[PDB]
């Protein structure tokens, strides 16, 4: 029975949190990846020069 | 061209003959997994061979150097790394025939066979199975009838029929029956005969396996 | 009288053999030198596809010569480069053969003597041994063979002793027993080492398998008399033909006698070089490991 | 090999 | 790790004589070892290297073929042999062991060397000055240059600096140029562009003062230069 | 017997609680995002010398050196610039399922049915590489391990409990315990504060390495959890299963925002990992070829098919240079 005590008191904890609508993760998630598009290199091939791979 | 690599290199090279040296090592030995249920037969098995994770035994016979992981002490599920034994050469498991009345073990014994004999990893790998604790069948199988654990059992209550039901009942569990051979032995007091059995066994399947790597299987 | 068709058969059998040849060894040598993971037989195999794969490219200029009926249309240096490659890969594929079957007898005969004590390293390193004797033996060949001309004729690609000296009749005698005695070895390590070597070993692997019960379908004894006698239909006629021709060479040559051996040797060389195009299918695609790999490839 | 001869 | 090296004593013109190392407290056979001289009151020149595995053997031009290099790995012993010495090779002969991997340090630890008396292309390596005035408490600098640019297409920059104090063996302090040898105070630094090179010391201490050394390993022969004092 | 119920309740509340925020889905928000649709990838490199299956492969901070676990016993520390061996570790125990390379560079780490996690000094006045603590503790085989810092490093067991240890005392410190299942993956945050293990149950949980306390749960996997990657920001981790779906969960949120999936792939996912803008997702699989995933969009940009036999570790580069794959043929690659 201690399970089902231990299980109780963990959902509690984690039910009280101040949850934020997913529009706004969606918008985090897109500014992230545009602002660090340009610094990537697998998105965008590099010029031959400045690979450390050839 | 270069100025200080090339000393890396030569380094790149002795280190790549180290390992090549050490893989050839390695694939010398003989590859065995054990198996079963009842920890008694295991630990007696590996007794009778000449000698907190998986233990790893080394025992020589006739110039061919064992390897035996035992893996009864790990407690997880068996899915998620048994297939870390895709390439043994063959599977040991270990059964006590003393335990067809005592509580079902039978059952659970035939059906963790059915689960590793199966299995997508070991389609191909032989299944050498020990039937242990000879002796307390024999002295138990006069008193308590062979009906208890089989229902459907239709024979005398004879060592020598009751044996012959048990090794014919396990080893009809390979649905495939062309590309995998199990062997069956009862286990005696000797250590020689078992390991006997075992070399027996292990140059079927290395001829096997030679004669399948060159076409003529 | 219809001695055209034969004639024409060993064009038409070394043509069939150059195209299933060059892409049956080629696939070979790239499925298993390339591909696939290195293990002793994959070095046998490859190195019996490089011999057979040299042999089948230099078999279209061999065509050319035999339709013109021993008339050499190339210089000294193609003369002597194409009669010492397929004379180095001649003696090759025999002897990568009978290695071959060696090695399968020494895995099943003594199979913990295999387990622990034999490897890629040990492999590589005695794999050199047929192909230094198959340099060894062809040292007559760039010792002794050039292009003679004949006046109002064309060039024919021949033994010439001329340069050696003394009388012509002393000519003539090193002439005679040195062919001979190449004829000869040409049987005796050609023949006879690498047959009996490969019936032996494969008998005794027959014997013990069946021994043991082991033999579970028809494939078992279907390969090893296919490989059996694979070699021995593709060798035999032309060991002999030419065993006979050794051992009768002075009537041959001083009086014209015996003209039927002549005319059977290209016939029955065709057979011979066919078995260069044989072994990549006996030896190789019969194994299911490279079958599977050959399809994932593709 | 090749009987040349 | 301690390096001890046996052999040295007079030699007469023109014989032969056979020097020692032996190795404890590290991993022999991983390790290329190499051989420094430093001529009585002159500075330090490369004379051989072997290395790990002995399949690599390079000599200084002034020894070639009159020397010879050999290493035991499985008796931890380094074999230097010298045939037909002359009144050149009287020097104290130093012991250095060196591994090349990526990110490793070169000539980290010299052994204490012993004295060898004799009775009676390459890229130059130049330091302007033989001498400099140095007080405790003060910052200083040392100048190097090069006959050629060591910049090597991979974008390291072999040059190595090196402290030898009075009566000890010679010490490792950056490698590379930019990186600071294990166990030295981070007081030292260094930088170079191109060819003109620089060692500073922010601080300097009683321990600091002796001669340092600079070191090229684009190329071999492997070249020192002349010797920079700093006395109190 | 009442508090079965009670939870059965709280359960419920969680599902209402969160259906609430769920506004809107992002295949809606990204709808009008340009697709980037042409990642091709070739392979570079081609590190060969191991002799068996490869289990995991851990890149650098410097994104260079990289160190790869194999079957056979062996570590090897690979240049990834020049194909060069820099070290060969032997291990005690051929059996190793988890490599992890410190931030640092001083100290690489293994596991695997051993039980025990052993930390390897890599740079020693000797030249050799040693052993400097063999950390004991764990009932079931590791799984994953990752290093903290220097001196901290946390992993996952499979007797359901992931665990934090000081290495200089080899000591546990904080256990994490509530997982019903067998532990597969950890993925640690940017910030080195919060780490994600997802088990054998179906279930991701997010842990306060501080506290010890499971912070967050995530649920929506019909079976078993392989592989689990953070986002670069850290406010999101992508998870792999057997059932050929990846998943993106939000820290925040608490929900899912996309399903990875297509229906020509029946395999499981063996390795996920991020690239360094977040954009692409690179997925391991079992059908031989390891697939590259638009984070946004839940198209497949690309695939690469470089393997023999298993992708099985996958990992990006801290500067985003390049993808090193490896599988169960023995052979690493890098994709650029
Ligand atoms: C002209 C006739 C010459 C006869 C030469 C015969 C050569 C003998 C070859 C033996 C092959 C098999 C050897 C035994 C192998 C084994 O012990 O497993």
């Amino acid at each position: 029975i201690a399970q089902a005590r231990k299980l109780v008191e963990q959902l509690k904890m984690e039910a009280n949190i101040d949850r934020i609508k997913v529009s706004k993760a969606a918008a985090d998630l897109m500014a992230y990846c545009e602002a660090h598009a340009k610094e990537d290199p697998l998105l965008t091939p590099v010029p031959a020069s400045e690979n450390p791979f050839r | 061209l270069s100025a200080e690599d090339k000393a890396a290199v030569e380094r790149s090279k002795m280190i790549d003959r180290n390992l090549r040296e050490d893989g050839e090592k390695a694939a010398r030995e003989v590859k065995l997994l054990l198996l079963g249920a009842g920890e008694s037969g295991k630990s007696t098995i590996v007794k009778q061979m000449k000698i907190t994770g998986i233990v790893e035994t080394h025992f020589t016979f006739k110039d061919l150097h064992f390897k035996m992981f035992d893996v009864g002490a790990q407690r997880s599920e068996r899915k998620k790394w048994i297939h870390c034994f895709e390439g043994v050469t063959a599977i040991i498991f270990c059964v006590a025939l003393s335990d067809y009345d005592l509580v079902n073990r039978m059952h659970e014994s035939m059906k963790l066979f059915d689960s590793i004999c199966n299995n997508k990893w070991f389609t191909d790998t032989s299944i050498i199975l020990f039937l242990n604790k000879k002796d307390l069948f024999e002295e138990k199988i006069k008193k308590s009838p062979l009906t208890i654990c089989y229902p459907e059992y239709a024979g005398s209550n004879t060592y020598e029929e009751a044996a012959a039901y048990i090794q014919c009942q396990f080893e009809d569990l390979n649905k495939r029956k062309d590309t995998k051979e199990i062997y069956t032995h009862f286990t005696c007091s000797t250590d020689t005969k078992n390991v006997q059995f075992v070399f027996d066994a292990v140059t079927d399947v290395i001829i096997k396996n030679n004669l399948k790597d060159c076409g003529l299987f | 009288a219809g001695y055209t068709v034969l004639r024409i058969l060993p064009l038409v059998v070394l043509g069939v053999t150059f195209v299933l040849g060059v892409l049956g060894n080629g696939l070979v040598i790239w499925v298993a030198g390339f591909r696939m993971t290195r293990t002793v037989t994959t070095i046998c195999y490859l190195n019996l596809a490089l011999a057979d794969f040299s042999f089948t490219a230099t078999l279209p200029f061999l065509i050319v010569s035999m339709a013109m009926g021993e008339k050499w249309p190339f210089g000294w240096f193609l003369c002597k480069l194409i009669h010492i490659v397929v004379d180095i890969n001649l003696f090759g594929s025999v002897f990568l053969i009978g290695f071959i079957a060696l090695d399968r007898c020494i895995c099943v005969l003594h199979p913990v003597w295999a387990q622990n004590h034999r490897t890629v390293s040990l492999a590589m390193k005695v794999i050199v041994g047929p192909w230094i004797l198959a340099l060894v033996l062809t040292l007559p060949v760039f010792l002794f063979l050039t292009t003679v001309t004949i006046p109002n004729g064309d060039t024919y690609c021949t033994f010439n002793f001329a340069s050696w000296g003394g009388t012509p009749e002393e000519r003539l005698k090193v002439a005679i027993t040195m062919l001979t005695a190449r004829g000869i070895i040409r049987f005796v390590i050609g023949f006879s080492l690498p047959m009996s070597i490969v019936a032996i070993c494969y008998g005794l692997i027959a014997a013990k398998i069946h021994k043991k019960g082991m033999i579970k379908s028809s494939r078992p004894l279907r390969v090893l008399t296919a490989v059996v006698a694979s070699f021995f239909i593709c060798w035999f006629p032309f060991q002999l033909v030419a065993l006979l021709g050794t051992v009768w060479l002075k009537e041959m040559l001083f009086y014209g006698k015996y003209k039927i051996i002549d005319i059977l040797v290209n016939p029955t060389s065709s057979l011979a070089f066919f078995n260069s195009c044989l072994n990549p299918m006996l030896y190789v695609f019969v194994g299911q490991d490279f079958r599977e790999r050959l399809i994932h490839s593709l | 090999m090749l009987f040349i001869i | 790790v301690q390096l001890v090296e046996s052999g040295g004593g007079l030699v007469q013109p023109g014989g032969s004589r056979k020097l020692s190392c032996s190795a404890s407290g590290f991993a022999f056979s991983s390790f290329g070892m190499h051989w420094v001289r430093q001529a009585p009151e002159k500075g330090l020149e490369w004379v051989a290297y072997i290395s790990s595995g002995s399949g690599t053997i390079y000599y200084a031009d002034t020894v070639k073929g009159r020397f010879t290099i050999s290493r035991d790995d499985p008796k931890n012993t380094l074999f230097l042999q010298m045939t037909s010495l002359r009144s050149e090779d009287t020097a104290m002969y130093y012991c250095v062991r060196s591994i090349y991997y990526y990110g490793s340090s070169p000539f980290d630890f010299w052994g204490q060397g012993t004295t060898l008396t004799v009775s009676s292309s390459d890229i130059v390596m130049t330091q302007a000055t033989s001498s400099v005035p140095v007080t405790p408490g003060e910052s200083v600098s040392i100048s190097c240059r090069s006959s050629k640019s060591l910049l090597h297409s991979n974008g390291n920059t072999y040059l190595y600096w090196f402290l030898q104090r009075p009566g000890q063996s010679p010490q490792l302090l950056i490698y590379r140029m930019s990186n600071l040898a294990s166990g030295v105070p981070e007081r030292f630094s260094g930088s170079g562009s191109g060819t003109a090179f620089t060692l500073t010391i922010s601080r300097l201490e009683a321990e600091d003062v002796g001669v340092y050394y600079c070191m090229q390993h684009l190329e071999y022969p492997l070249t020192f230069g002349a010797g920079t004092k700093l006395e109190l | 017997d009442q508090l079965r119920q009670e939870a059965e309740q709280l359960k419920n509340q969680i599902r209402d609680a969160r259906k609430a925020c769920a506004d809107a889905t992002l295949s809606q928000i990204t709808n009008n995002i340009d697709p980037v649709g042409r990642i091709q990838m070739r392979t570079r490199r081609t590190l060969r010398g191991h002799l068996a299956k490869i289990y995991a492969m851990h890149w650098g901070t410097d994104s260079r050196l990289l160190v790869s676990a194999s079957q056979d016993g062996k570590l090897i520390i690979w240049d990834s610039y020049t194909t060069n061996k820099v070290h060969a570790i032997p291990l005690r125990s051929s059996w190793v399922m988890t490599c992890a390379y410190a931030p640092s560079g001083n100290y690489v780490a293994c596991g695997g049915l051993d039980n025990i996690c052993s930390i390897y000094n890599l740079k020693t006045r000797e030249g050799n590489v040693r052993v400097s603590r063999e950390l004991a503790g764990h009932t079931g085989y590791l799984s994953c391990c990752r290093f903290l810092d220097d001196n901290q490093i946390v992993t996952s067991s499979g007797d359901t409990t992931c665990a934090l240890w000081d290495i200089e005392t080899g000591q546990q410190t904080t256990t994490f315990t509530g997982h019903t299942g067998d532990v597969m993956s950890l993925s640690l945050a940017p910030d080195t504060r919060l780490f994600v293990s997802g088990a054998c149950d179906a279930s991701a949980k997010l842990w306060d390495v501080r506290e010890g306390m499971c912070r967050q749960t995530f649920t929506g996997h019909e079976s078993d959890i392989n592989a689990i990657c953070f986002f670069p920001n850290g406010n999101a981790f992508a998870t792999g299963s057997d059932d050929a779906t990846c998943r993106l969960f939000d820290l925040r949120a608490d929900q899912e925002l996309m399903t990875y999936s297509h229906d020509n792939i029946i395999c499981g996912i063996t390795s996920v990992s991020f690239s360094k803008s977040g954009r692409l997702l690179l997925a391991g699989y079992d059908d031989f070829n390891c697939n590259v995933w638009d984070a946004l969009k839940a198209d497949r940009a690309g695939v690469l098919a470089g393997h023999d036999n298993r992708v099985s570790c996958l990992g990006v580069t801290d500067d985003g240079m390049a993808v090193a794959t490896g599988s169960w043929d023995s052979f690493l690659k890098i994709w650029n």
